[PDB]
RNA sequence: AAACUUGAGUGCAGAAGAGGAAAGUGGAAUUCCAUGUGUAGCGGUGAAAUGCGCAGAGAUAUGGAGGAACACCAGUGGCGAAGGCGACUUUCUGGUCUGUAACUGACGCUGAUGUGCGAAAGCGUGGGGAUCAAACAGGAUUAGAUACCCUGGUAGUCCACGCCGUAAACGAUGAGUGCUAAGUGUUAGGGGGUUUCCGCCCCUUAGUGCUGCAGCUAACGCAUUAAGCACUCCGCCUGGGGAGUA
């Protein structure tokens, strides 16, 4: 949702490509793309714990 | 809501009754009454022209208003009653001006309740107002189809229409059939569901509840002679031997579609039954 | 598509080979029949 | 022996002595069956960060009442509900 | 529970000398309120099954107190049973 | 009506679709890789996105809306090569956005793909 | 102390760029101090002084 | 028959918590409907097709209805006896921990029979039905299908009340109390010591992990959260099938 303005469009997108990775959106759809068993995903964010 | 009956008799064994609990009253009101003779199914020749009518037991005729008139004044709820000629209880409001009369009770309707039939209504359970003022998405009912001739629709127990959308002067409406309809926007319809929920769930358990009724046993075609039916007689039992069920005057009774086309109202209907 | 039996019996023996036989060709298929693999390019 | 502090908002498109009619009967609602208000601090307009109701403002209030019954400020939720210009709404006790 | 005034009123009727909470006659009427307190809630409440066995600890926990109090003097445990309202 | 307009884009995991309309959105053209010729499992390529964006900005040509501000929508292999082929038509793209649903953990998801 | 879910200044360099929260992993506060935050973040989502998303 | 205070329990003073139950409130998303604007596909796959759309689809924008869950915080974290528990607020209510020592004076532990809780899937009586989805229908794949994949879809999933009482219900380890190298994360306190301009250091208590001696084990491994050394009580085993079956 940033304005990117005074410059060309190759630059717009270099602020845009790493203003999507710090945020909850292809991350999280990609988690989201069939359902996890309820606990299994507690094991799945246990793997994404342990090696930090 | 229902009680069930110990099967203390074979008559007596699966039949499911409704306790009357919402039931406050158990006397009707003796200046709303009128006499309701039976026409088991006879017109004016004398002969009968619908069948499986008989005699019930005798019942009086309680004049309730479909047409809620008094405009802007309030009207307290004295009683929710019995009425033997309709599957709904109906609650006899008192007004403020001092009249008594009846309305079909809706689902949450208590005693000492006050309920305004006027254009500047509160939408609330039981108040009567113009399908215009009505907003959309509301649960409606005792709908109007012509201004002023009173509630026609959605009139029966657990019965409610959902207001869907407004055209110009017509508003749009779901039915309890599934059917999307227009309806005239100058229209009454109150709001909420008419209460009685568990009237369909009553297992009536013997062949004489059903003549208490007033309905009189129906004779099945296919035990018939070839002239009293269609499907009359074979040697022994027979399937019914044509391209499809017939009715007791020779019209296919079983999927063939009998509403009369080429109608004022087809302009009207938007969706069909679901 | 090797297979041996030591029976005597040269038709009953066969009815073990033609089982042999069978088992290696799916062992055949199953190993390139793993082309449905998803795999979408950058 | 319990002390709570409400916090309401009412709409933005309201004229002055609306206003001030609203708020006195809530104070009346929040003194009723032993209450006894502390103060009634009302913050001004505010742009709230979303949009309720299609509003963009909102006039806000702190009323800390200080009861043993919660008689008064469930009876607030009650009649809150049900006006359309008060528009939120949430009391919280603090210990 | 119950408050501490009420809790401090109840500790007053049943103490045996000024500063003596903690004696079993005065910590089994702590308990028969706490025991009439949340069985009125569990009245009303009556599918707050991690409440009931807080309730039937409790209950046991004055069980093994009255049954103490008989083993040392019977005559001050026909006092209780007349005091507040229990059987056997 | 000219000049000012809101470019929509929700690029998938198939099928990249763009609808540019104005800043009250009212769907002045829409284009996608279906109505370019690529009929299945193409349309899943940065190189769909490289005609599919001007050849609705182009073919618009009802006001001569020519700023977009784009918004992406969608998660897709041809998201960020459809503002770079955007400027191919050259609509000066000053504020890009991603507007993609995120629940707040609200519905069941479909099974797992085995 | 205690974060008043008021105190609208210091209760927003916690929220993120676009409405989350920050990790304490990324800002550096206790553990005590983050629940205790994120009850006072949340009642303060609910009357508009913050966003969910922005 | 007396006396004692450590065990056990109550006080007093502090805390922490997705511990339960009921009632409210809220936002994003999904689906459906109504409308505006707008035009050929949308959808889906290893590739396609079934399906949907010119009776205006999808896409886009506003508004509505309804059901279900609660992104971020969120962690080898927290709480509960276990099953389990994750938006927010209020009411009602249970337990644990720390510290002080005022008080009661063995009041304790285990617990057959018994009596209550007990994931899911089920069953009953009604509700409600948004997504998802056994059965089922259709399209592809294959050498072949009733599988996998795709479109659609009913019970169910959800609520209320009664049941059912079983799970790899698992730390494959019963409960209680002592005792026996240390090192290291982290959670909830307490007392210190500097002082920090709220941040560390050392000691101690109760949790929760990871390493590792002695000792133990058949070996893997376990190791102050024992599977070490002891004592009490309870459940249970004594070849594999037949069989948790008559
Ligand atoms: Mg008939
Ligand atoms: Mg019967
Ligand atoms: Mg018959
Ligand atoms: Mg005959
Ligand atoms: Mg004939
Ligand atoms: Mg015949």
């Amino acid at each position: 949702t940033v304005v990117r303005k005074n410059e060309s469009l190759e630059d717009a997108l270099r602020r845009f490509k790493r203003s999507v990775s710090k945020s909850g959106t292809i991350q999280e759809v990609r988690k989201r793309e069939f359902y996890e068993k309820p606990s299994v995903k507690r094991k799945k964010k246990s793997e994404a714990a342990r090696k930090r | 809501a229902i009680k069930k009956y110990k099967p203390i008799t074979n008559g007596r064994r699966n039949m499911t009754s409704l306790d009357f609990a919402e039931i406050t009253k158990t006397t009707p009101e003796k200046s709303l009454l009128k006499p309701l003779p039976k026409k088991a199914g006879r017109n004016n020749q004398g002969k009968l022209t619908v069948r499986h009518h008989g005699g019930g037991h005798k019942r009086q005729y309680r004049v309730i208003d479909f047409k809620r008139n008094k405009d802007g004044i309030n009207a307290k709820v004295d009683s929710i009653q019995y009425d033997p000629n309709r599957s709904a209880n109906i609650a006899l409001v008192v007004y403020a001006d001092g009249e008594k009369r009846y309305i079909i009770a809706p689902k949450g309707l208590e005693v000492g309740q006050i309920v305004e039939s006027g254009a500047e209504a509160d939408i609330k359970v039981g108040n009567a107002l113009p399908l215009q003022n009505i907003p959309v998405g509301t649960v409606v009912h005792n709908i109007e189809l012509k201004p002023g001739k009173g509630g026609q629709i959605a009139r029966s127990a657990g019965a409610s229409a959902q207001v869907l959308g407004k055209e110009g002067k017509y508003v749009l409406i779901r039915l309890r059939s599934g059917e999307v309809r227009m309806i005239l926007s100058t229209c009454r319809a109150t709001i909420g569901q008419v209460g009685n929920l568990q009237h369909e769930l009553v297992n009536v358990g013997k062949a004489g509840r059903s003549r208490w009724k007033g309905i009189r046993p129906t004779v099945r075609g296919s035990v018939m002679n070839p002239n009293d039916h269609p499907h009359g007689g074979g040697e022994g039992r027979a399937p019914i031997g044509r391209p499809s069920p017939m009715s007791p005057w020779g019209k296919p009774t079983l999927g063939k579609k009998t509403r009369r086309g080429k109608k004022s109202s087809d302009k009207l209907i938007v969706r069909g039954r679901k | 598509l090797r297979a041996e039996e030591r029976n005597d019996d040269l038709y009953a023996g066969i009815d073990l080979i033609n089982n042999k036989l069978e088992r290696q060709v799916r062992k055949y298929k199953t190993r390139i029949n793993r082309k449905s693999r998803d795999r979408g390019d950058q | 022996m319990r002390t709570y502090e409400v916090m309401y908002i009412v709409r933005p498109n309201i004229e002055e002595d609306a206003k001030k009619a609203l708020v006195e009967r809530f104070n009346g609602i929040l003194a009723t069956e032993g209450a006894e208000v502390l103060e009634a601090k009302d913050w001004g307009k505010r742009r709230l960060a979303y949009e309720i109701n299609d509003f963009k403002d909102g006039f806000y209030n702190i009323v800390r009442v200080k009861s043993d019954n919660n008689k008064a400020t469930d009876e607030f939720q009650r009649l809150a509900k049900i006006s359309d210009d008060i528009i939120r709404y949430m009391v919280i006790r603090e210990d | 529970a119950i408050s501490q005034e009420r809790k401090n009123e109840i500790i007053k009727e049943y103490r045996v000398h000024e500063t003596d909470t903690g004696s079993p006659e005065v910590q089994i009427a702590v308990l028969t309120a706490e025991i009439n307190a949340v069985n009125e809630h569990l009245r009303t409440h009556k599918k707050d099954h991690h409440s009931r066995r807080g309730l039937l600890k409790m209950v046991g926990r004055r069980r093994h107190l009255l049954n103490y109090l008989r083993s040392k003097d019977i005559q001050r445990y026909r006092e209780l049973i007349k005091s507040l309202g229990i059987r056997r | 009506n000219i000049e000012n307009g809101v470019a929509h884009i929700r690029s998938t995991f198939n099928n990249t679709i763009v609808t540019i309309t104005d800043e009250f959105g009212n769907a002045l053209s829409w284009s996608s890789a279906g109505a370019l010729g690529f009929k299945g499992s193409k349309k899943s390529t940065p190189f769909a996105a490289q005609m599919a964006s001007e050849t609705a900005s182009k073919s618009a040509m009802e006001h001569g809306l020519k700023t977009v501000e784009v918004t992406v929508k969608g998660p897709g292999p041809g998201r960020e090569s459809a503002i770079r082929a955007l400027q191919s038509a050259g609509l000066e793209v000053t504020a890009i956005r991603d507007v993609t649903p995120v629940p707040h953990n609200g519905c069941r998801p479909p099974k797992r793909r085995r | 102390t205690h974060i008043d879910y008021k105190d609208t200044e210091l209760l927003k360099r916690f929220i993120s760029e676009r409405g989350k929260i920050l990790p304490r992993r990324v800002t550096g506060t206790s553990a005590k101090y983050q629940r205790m935050l994120t009850t006072a973040i949340k009642r303060s989502r609910h009357m508009a002084l913050l966003p969910y998303v922005k």
